[PDB]
Order: structure tokens, then sequence, then C-alpha cells
RNA sequence: AGGACCGAACCGACUAAUGUUGAAAAAUUAGCGGAUGACUUGUGGCUGGGGGUGAAAGGCCAAUCAAACCGGGAGAUAGCU
RNA sequence: GCUCGCCGGAAGACCAAGGGUUCCUGUCCAACGUUAAUCGGGGCAGGGUGAGUCGACCCCUAAGGCGAGGCCGAAAGGCGUAGUCGAUGGGAAACAGGUUAAUAUUCCUGUACUUGGUGUUACUGCGAAGGGGGGACGGAGAAGGCUAUGUUGGCCGGGCGACGGUUGUCCCGGUUUAAGCGUGUAGGCUGGUUUUCCAGGCAAAUCCGGAAAAUCAAGGCUGAGGCGUGAUGACGAGGCACUACGGUGCUGAAGCAACAAAUGCCCUGCUUCCAGGAAAAGCCUCUAAGCAUCAGGUAACAUCAAAUCGUACCCCAAACCGACACAGGUGGUCAGGUAGAGAAUACCAAGGCGCUUGAGAGAACUCGGGUGAAGGAACUAGGCAAAAUGGUGCCGUAACUUCGGGAGAAGGCACGCUGAUAUGUAGGUGAGGUCCCUCGCGGAUGGAGCUGAAAUCAGUCGAAGAUACCAGCUGGCUGCAACUGUUUAUUAAAAACACAGCACUGUGCAAACACGAAAGUGGACGUAUACGGUGUGACGCCUGCCCGGUGCCGGAAGGUUAAUU
């Protein structure tokens, strides 16, 4: 539920949060845990690659299942639960042979549902086929763009993919962004969208909640000195040149995809 | 087992001092500069050996030299090892 | 005030000690000129 | 509950006086701001000079910064004093 | 030596870091010490640092470093796998008392504990480079149970007062005791046990995970403190006796209770929140290959071992960083009394100091302060500075508002002491005694004793009762920036930067983009509800017209046009 927070103080006014009772308040499945210790968004050089990365809270990342390949075996949805490494929630489920494992939280899954992967699974939310045994027209996440590989397309929160066509050894799937692509037909896909919808109605409210997520500020290039950027200087708030990034590149507009080995995949550009 | 070679080389000298006479009189215990090496097994082998006596323990510690000026030249004594070996009650040293 | 030298004598070897030096072609070549100098004191070890 | 409130420690540095061959190559005294946070601090680590780092002042990078320091080219060149 | 003054959340005490003999004793006073110096952190000499248990080393890992092969690179080298290093984190064990001129959880006394080796006896599936468990983790908040500790009484020893009074409802002091071992309490967590079965845990597993029945209802785990023992001991106010008057010897009473009480402990708990909170070993358990009546395991018993290095001293400072015996800087730990909300503040305790030139004088002027007739901002660029306000309870409080605020708006009243209500109340705490008992550190009951606000009524002193220290000035109009933040270390703190929010734009994942001759790495173990770049800057109402110029995007007929031929 989307719960707006009253303005007890000025930092409080215009929070926006996302509150999810079903989410498990205890601590995560530790055998599925590992360390991730942050980057600052520094390179093995040391030096800044990714600008505005630094700080926020601690987090461990969980291991979660994007191949679903263990085949033919149900598994029971024991709890959905909070995962600090991405948008989406993520459930942990109890396959009938003892062996547990994350997965992504489709929408409307809930503890107890059942799920299986494979070629025989049904045409079910959150369970996984290759794409060549999900019909046309069918609502997806998680999708593979190599057979075996992991699902790699419509992960982030409320995403999801269309199987527009389907055309020999390849499908055409309309992506979130809007571009048609192909990938191979014995790519998985999972049914369903990706929950947790209501994330991007979030409002976070105040400066220090984006430095809770590790995101550092981003200072205006105008506000520089020429030496630092482009856009640097002026005697007051001037501009007078095409925008650009701080290395120099037109930044409104200019195309910079430059892939000749995936263009053949491409049906349409997202435009 | 030490050999009787290396125990007539650890022990260097008896160490005279207030301290020490004190430690002779009250506790049984005798203080003696040992080799700078000298740990107290061997310390401990070589006054049984060579005092004729019975050790109870031999406690050590390592006695760091003094910097000295001798005219304007700066100089350093050397580390020593001391040892305070306490003998068993009615040995008399 | 704080003053810039704040000593710490594992810092101080990790950075300029014997073994920092020995570790690469141009800390060798500190070594080389001090010993061609005549140094006393070759480093801070 | 809170980048909530008053206020010590702690972190700062708005005003004034003093000091200006200082007690101090930036402080003292009286007041002043923050004080559960985008807080503060110990230890260790990483980023290197047209390079770093910068909630951006050309700020900071060992009392040095519109290109550090040390050595070298080197007795640069100096229609100037 | 007596007195005086100063600090006392420190200007006391103990450390880390850093320093390195500055420590203690004797001796010296040239130089050093901002003066003299008989003194010194100064000179010279001698002494002084004692560990199975404290720390390092050591076992284990974090960030990160190095890195056999490897991949990459004119050379130098770069990156990185297996590994191997790397604490600021995890990992066995000791306490009290006594003692030196100078060390002490290290020496001594008393009483303990840990790990490992060897052997003796008994019983016995042991075995890892593998599996599982555990170690193992956040913020905030709340309350209960405690202890450290304090206060008072009792007890014991001493006192009878330099000046009115002081045999008491009087004065002073003491009233301390550990680890360990035993016990298992307030509290916290969790249903047990058995059987059968199984696509999971790289193989196996009796372990973990899963499934299904049977059965019973209390089993297990964790845990402060208390109590017992440790302790017929130690310590002990003082008394007595010597002194080489520095200090020793000798001997030693009481050694209880009640109440108050932490920021410490139970608590790595509990409740709650979103920003979702290291690793690896030690440890426990499972087996594989293997060994198979052997080794090995398990417990008791005995015996041996536990090395090496640090240990002095300073440590908010005259010993460290600041050229100085420099108003500076420097992380951790301890936390007494009265008043107080308090670690503020005032005065004190323990303890420590009076800051290494003094002596006079009592001009101008300067510095730091006190008071001021009448006036009260006339000062001045500007109320700069100063003066003022200042506490708690209660009454009361406007425009405007995003309904939170504005607000401590503003403004006002009470406030000491004594007595009574009540020889001390409401409340808190809770003994003896009684009652019961699935039997204890137990309930039910009872209120002895202890502690104890707040109020009302009456009285009373002063000019003044928040009496000191401490401790908001308030209100009205308006520019800018929404706000908390950030900044020119050392003349600018702001209207500048950032900011949540908004928009445009790029980016389909071997993403764009960035660092890199490269390998690679960051972006991200993310995947368009994502990520980068750019501008704008909460919120409200909004964001008009122009595509000619420059850019970007799309086009692709025609003109022009490179190497090449
Ligand atoms: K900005
Ligand atoms: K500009
Ligand atoms: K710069
Ligand atoms: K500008
Ligand atoms: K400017
Ligand atoms: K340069
Ligand atoms: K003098
Ligand atoms: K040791
Ligand atoms: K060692
Ligand atoms: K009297
Ligand atoms: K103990
Ligand atoms: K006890
Ligand atoms: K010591
Ligand atoms: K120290
Ligand atoms: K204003
Ligand atoms: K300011
Ligand atoms: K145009
Ligand atoms: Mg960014
Ligand atoms: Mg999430
Ligand atoms: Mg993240
Ligand atoms: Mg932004
Ligand atoms: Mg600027
Ligand atoms: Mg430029
Ligand atoms: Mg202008
Ligand atoms: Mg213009
Ligand atoms: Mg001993
Ligand atoms: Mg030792
Ligand atoms: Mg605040
Ligand atoms: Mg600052
Ligand atoms: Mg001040
Ligand atoms: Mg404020
Ligand atoms: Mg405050
Ligand atoms: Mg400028
Ligand atoms: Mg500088
Ligand atoms: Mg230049
Ligand atoms: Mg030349
Ligand atoms: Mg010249
Ligand atoms: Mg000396
Ligand atoms: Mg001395
Ligand atoms: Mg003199
Ligand atoms: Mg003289
Ligand atoms: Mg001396
Ligand atoms: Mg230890
Ligand atoms: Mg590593
Ligand atoms: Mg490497
Ligand atoms: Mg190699
Ligand atoms: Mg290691
Ligand atoms: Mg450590
Ligand atoms: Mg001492
Ligand atoms: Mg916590
Ligand atoms: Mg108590
Ligand atoms: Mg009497
Ligand atoms: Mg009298
Ligand atoms: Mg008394
Ligand atoms: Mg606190
Ligand atoms: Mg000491
Ligand atoms: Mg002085
Ligand atoms: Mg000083
Ligand atoms: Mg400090
Ligand atoms: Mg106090
Ligand atoms: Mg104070
Ligand atoms: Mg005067
Ligand atoms: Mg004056
Ligand atoms: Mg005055
Ligand atoms: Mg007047
Ligand atoms: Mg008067
Ligand atoms: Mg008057
Ligand atoms: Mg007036
Ligand atoms: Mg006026
Ligand atoms: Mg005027
Ligand atoms: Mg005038
Ligand atoms: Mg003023
Ligand atoms: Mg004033
Ligand atoms: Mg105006
Ligand atoms: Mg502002
Ligand atoms: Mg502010
Ligand atoms: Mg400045
Ligand atoms: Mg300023
Ligand atoms: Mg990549
Ligand atoms: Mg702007």
């Amino acid at each position: 539920a989307v719960v707006k927070c009253k303005p007890t103080s000025p930092g409080r006014r215009h929070v926006v949060k996302v509150v999810n009772p079903e989410l498990h308040k205890g601590k995560p499945f530790a055998p599925l845990l590992e360390k991730n210790s942050k980057s600052g968004g520094r390179n093995n050089n040391g030096r800044i690659t990714t600008r505005h990365i630094g700080g926020g809270h601690k987090q461990a990342y969980r291991i979660v299942d994007f191949k679903r390949n263990k085949d033919g075996i149900p598994a029971v949805v024991e709890r959905l639960e909070y995962d600090p490494n991405r948008s989406a929630n993520i459930a942990l489920v109890l396959y009938k042979d003892g062996e547990r494992r994350y997965i992504l939280a489709p929408k409307g899954l809930k503890a107890g549902d059942q799920i299986q992967s494979g070629v025989d699974a049904a045409i079910k939310p959150g369970n996984t086929l290759p794409m060549r045994n999900i019909p046309v027209g069918s609502t997806v996440h998680n999708v593979e763009m190599k057979p075996g590989k992991g699902g790699q397309l419509a992960r982030s929160a409320g995403t999801y993919v269309q199987i527009v066509a389907r055309d020999g050894a390849y499908v055409t799937l309309r992506l979130r962004s809007g571009e048609m692509r192909k990938v191979e037909a014995d790519c998985r896909a999972t049914l369903g969208e990706v929950g947790n919808a209501e994330h991007m109605l979030r409002v976070l409210g105040k400066a220090g909640a984006a430095r809770w997520r590790g995101v550092r500020p981003t200072v205006r290039g105008t506000a520089m000195n020429p030496v630092d950027h482009p856009h640097g200087g002026g005697e007051g708030r001037n501009f007078g040149k095409h925008p650009v990034t701080p290395w120099g590149v037109q930044t409104k507009g200019k195309k910079t995809r430059s892939n000749k080995r995936t263009d053949k995949f491409i049906v349409r550009r997202r435009s | 087992m030490i050999r009787e070679e290396r125990l007539l080389k650890v022990l260097r000298a008896p160490h005279v001092s207030e301290k020490a006479s004190t430690a002779m009189e009250k506790s049984n215990t005798i203080v003696l500069k040992v080799a700078k090496d000298a740990t107290k097994a061997e310390i401990k082998a070589a006054v049984q050996k060579l005092f004729e006596v019975e050790v109870e323990v031999v406690n050590t510690l390592v006695v760091k030299g003094k910097v000295k000026r001798h005219g304007q030249r700066i100089g350093r004594r050397s580390d020593w090892k001391k040892a305070y070996v306490t003998l068993k009650e009615g040995q008399n040293l | 005030m704080k003053r810039t030298f704040q000593p710490s004598v594992l810092k101080r070897n990790r950075s300029h000690g014997f073994r920092a030096r020995m570790a690469t072609k141009n800390g060798r070549q500190v070594l080389a000129r001090r010993r061609a100098k005549g140094r006393a004191r070759l480093t801070v070890s």
C-alpha cells in the first residue's frame, strides 16, 4: 500500500512510502546470503568510473534463481521477502525434495502458492517454460536472452514482456522500453509480471533518503569552472553552448548505440 | 637435552645489586646476566649442571642498553638478558 | 591546531620501509642512489 | 515517529574585542550554529599531477596549488634592471 | 611544617598512539631552565622493567595488498586464478591480599583456572582439503529485574571541646573482603520424543532439509543478580613501641541492616521500523577415501609442557604533533558528596596544583571588569558593542497556514521559611508474624521499619524567595532561498552548492557511459518501475509565440566528393 506521511517535520512532509504487510519481518534465509561490499563507483584502478555512488546502508546479497532450471519438481512459496539489492520483492520457495531457493516475486504470488518450471509446467503466474511452450500474446518476465543463461529482461518491479509473435527458432518480444526484439524460442520466461508495481509511486521526500540508497549529490556542469566541465564558467548564470556530458559529447538527443553484432535481433527500436 | 658446550656459554655473570641481594635473602633467588639468546630451559639446565643446585623456576627480562655521550660522540650500551633464578627451598648456593 | 606530521610506525614502515622500497624497480633505484651517496640510513627502517 | 524541539559532551565557526616582532605562521575571551544524522570519531586501506578528489570555493592533494614536491635537461632564455 | 588560594566529567586516575630512559638513588651547577637555584625532564655515575592466564607472536578472516601458472602490454610493466598476506573485527585460561627507592593480575602469600603432549585403566567406529549447524552481527524505543555506588540507622572504637552551650535526638572515624567452585532465580527463546519414507545439501551421511503417521503434554536451551563456599583466612579504626623522624615494627574492635540507585549488567534480549543490517576460523555434528580386534575416539587418573618478545616512565602533556619547559592539537577507560533535569553550573571529596622573574608605586594612556545623576539610539554606514530577557507550574495566546504548525506567540499570576492537615500525607519499598504448598531463590496475607513528593490553610522575615552560578529579548512590514544540510583549511557561510520533486535525452545488456595502448575493471552479481548525462529546483497556479540561425534526429532521389583502379 502507498502511504503519505503526515507533515510533522519538513523532511517528512513529502515522503510517500510503499508499505507491504505481506513481507517477512524476520531475517532472510542465511544459506542463500553472501556479502557484497560497496564500490563507491570505483574500479580496480581505484578511480571513480561512475559518479554519484557512495555510502548508503550495508546490504547482504540474496542469491536469486534467475535460471529456474529445477524442472518437473513443484515448489511452494514459503514467504515474500524484502531484497535490498533490487526493486522487486523476492519469494523463498521450498521444492518438494527439500531444496529452498529465492525467485523474483511475480504480481499476485503469495505464501502457499505452488510453482513449477519445465516444458510441461502449467501456464500460471510464477511458472517458467521455454517461450516455445508459452502461448503468443502472453505476459512474461525474467526472460532469458540465451538458452540456459538465466533471466536478464523484465526483472525490475512491475515490469514484463509481451510475446507478440513466434517465427521458427525465434520469438518477437515487446520490451518495457517499447523495443521489439527477437530472442531464441528455447529461451525461458516466467509467466506474469514482476510484482511490487507500486515501487514507482514512492517519494523519497528528503535529501537523506537518496543518501541512504548510496546516491551521492549531482553537481551541475553549469555550476563549475571551465577547467572542470564544458558547461563551466560565466559571470552570473551563463550557458551559450550545446549541452554535453563532462567529456564533451552532446547529451540531448545524440544516439550512442554502436553494436553491429546485436543489430540483427532488433526488429524495431524504442523510438 | 642441551649439550654441555651450549650450557657453558649461557651464564655470563652474577648480577650484583641491592635488589639482587634482597632476592637471594628473601626469596632464595639468584640474579644472573645470561646470553641474549638464552631460553628459560637453557638457563635452568645450565644452573643445575654448573652450580650443582636445584632450580624451581626461571624468570627472564631483557635490559635495554643506555644511550651515553662519550665526550661529544653519542654511543649506546648493549642490550642484555637478566635471569631471576628461583632455587628450591634448602639448596643454599 | 592539527599539524601535518601524525606519526604511525606501521604507516611509516608500509609507506617508506626497506621492504616497500624493495618491492618495485623505482624503490630499488632509491636504495641504489642512497648506497651510492653513502647514506648511513638507507630507509626509515 | 522525526535530515523534530531546548541543551552539555562532540562537531563547527556568525559577531565583537584582544593579539598582529603574537602565548599561537589563524589563536584567546565573551557571545554564536549543529547536536539520532546528508552526524561525528579511532585504526587500517584505495585514488597521483594535465592526474586525483571536489553537496563546485579553482576548493583541497603534508604551513606549497589556474597544474604538488624532489632530482634532472640546466649555466633554459632574459632586446630588461 | 602551619596557614591561604586554585582544579575536581579535572588542572584527578589508568591507557592506546607516539616518544624512548625522560623512571629511582647518589652526586654536580659550567651550559640548558626566559630570574636565583642548594632544585630539575639539565651534566655524570649506579640502579630499575620478572607472566602458561595481560599484550604481541600465534589460529582466523575484512577493506585492501602481493600473486605460481595465466591473460595482456615496444621494454619497464598491467591485471588476475590457485594461493598467500593483511586488524581497526572473531579465537583457551587468575583472582584477592602483601611487598620495592624504583616492577608487579608478572615477585611473595592464599585460593584458582586453561590448552596440549605422554603414560595407566575402562568402554568404544574412528576418519576430510568435503556436507550441515554454529560463530553471525542494523536503527530507534520501552520497561521490568539487578548490581556498581551512595545515604541513613545499627554496631564498634575514640571524643566531652581555646568563647555562651554540648552525657545527648551530641561529635569524629571505621563498618572492607575477589576469582574460582556449588546452587539455579527475575527474565528471554522454543512444543517434545519415536517410527517410516525422500527427485535437495557437487559423492556419502546415522547430520541438515523435506514428507507422513504414533504418542505425550511438559521437555530442552539460555540467564543477570542473590545465596552458599572461598574465608577459624585476608583487610581493619586505632592503640602500643621505636625512628637513621623519612618510615617501619607490633597488635587489632565492629565488620550488620534498611532505603535510594545508574548511561553498567540481564540484553547478541524484547517491541518496532526501513534504509533490511561483515567474513573466516576456533567450536559442534555428519560421513567419504582409508584403517579395519590396529590406529583413532571418549572419560577419569597420573605426569610433563605452555617457548619467545613487550612490561621502566610521560601520555589532553614540560616527555606525543606544533623550531620553545609554546594559552593550540591528540582516540579509549574510570565517574564520589551537597544543590541540580543533568556528564550544565556553584561549592567540595579522593587526588592534584599556585602555571620558573620578583619587589615597589598607585601618573597619562592601553587592556579586562564594576557602578553611575538627568536624558534614553540624540551614537553610528548599521543599536557595532553593551544593557536587557532568562526557571518551573498554572492561566492565556493573533494574522496566516501546506492543518503539522505559527507558539515558549504575546501577556499574566504563584514561588522563601515555619506550623498544621499528616508527631511524615499520596505514592514507593517491604521485615517479623500467620496461612497454604504440583515443595523453592515459592506463593496468599499482613503492614513493623525505611523512604517520600505535591497541595491546601494559617503564620512569619527581608527592599527583594526562579535571590548566587545557571538561565529565550519580544513584536510588526518586506527582498532572497522551500526546508535540514554544504562551501572559499588561513579576510566571503551567502541570495552561492546540494536537495526531494520535475523534465528532456541516451541506454536491450558483452547496455550507454567511465578508467585503461590492452587484458580487464567499475556501471551491476543491477536489467528500462533500471542505469548514465543534462537542465530545473519543495509545494500551489502555471509554463505562451518562433525550427530562419547553430545543434541534434530522420531521409536519401540528385549534385559534389578520399584511398583505390
Ligand atoms: K545539482
Ligand atoms: K556556465
Ligand atoms: K580540480
Ligand atoms: K557561472
Ligand atoms: K563567476
Ligand atoms: K602538473
Ligand atoms: K633572582
Ligand atoms: K605469553
Ligand atoms: K612467537
Ligand atoms: K566550646
Ligand atoms: K575470572
Ligand atoms: K562467590
Ligand atoms: K610493568
Ligand atoms: K602510551
Ligand atoms: K527575512
Ligand atoms: K551560515
Ligand atoms: K533548426
Ligand atoms: Mg548520476
Ligand atoms: Mg527492495
Ligand atoms: Mg542497490
Ligand atoms: Mg538530480
Ligand atoms: Mg563558481
Ligand atoms: Mg573546456
Ligand atoms: Mg548575466
Ligand atoms: Mg546571451
Ligand atoms: Mg612465576
Ligand atoms: Mg617476560
Ligand atoms: Mg534536530
Ligand atoms: Mg568547514
Ligand atoms: Mg568560543
Ligand atoms: Mg535549529
Ligand atoms: Mg541544540
Ligand atoms: Mg571564480
Ligand atoms: Mg596546503
Ligand atoms: Mg603548466
Ligand atoms: Mg639545454
Ligand atoms: Mg640563469
Ligand atoms: Mg638522559
Ligand atoms: Mg625524576
Ligand atoms: Mg640561570
Ligand atoms: Mg651563582
Ligand atoms: Mg636527569
Ligand atoms: Mg590473553
Ligand atoms: Mg583478498
Ligand atoms: Mg596482482
Ligand atoms: Mg607470473
Ligand atoms: Mg593468514
Ligand atoms: Mg585487533
Ligand atoms: Mg610506578
Ligand atoms: Mg541495535
Ligand atoms: Mg548494592
Ligand atoms: Mg562511648
Ligand atoms: Mg566553653
Ligand atoms: Mg556515625
Ligand atoms: Mg547515552
Ligand atoms: Mg607501568
Ligand atoms: Mg613555564
Ligand atoms: Mg602545552
Ligand atoms: Mg577531543
Ligand atoms: Mg556530580
Ligand atoms: Mg563543570
Ligand atoms: Mg590602574
Ligand atoms: Mg576601561
Ligand atoms: Mg555595567
Ligand atoms: Mg545613567
Ligand atoms: Mg544609587
Ligand atoms: Mg537613573
Ligand atoms: Mg525609556
Ligand atoms: Mg527607536
Ligand atoms: Mg540617528
Ligand atoms: Mg549623527
Ligand atoms: Mg549585539
Ligand atoms: Mg551582557
Ligand atoms: Mg527591495
Ligand atoms: Mg537555504
Ligand atoms: Mg542551515
Ligand atoms: Mg575563509
Ligand atoms: Mg567567515
Ligand atoms: Mg561487464
Ligand atoms: Mg538553479
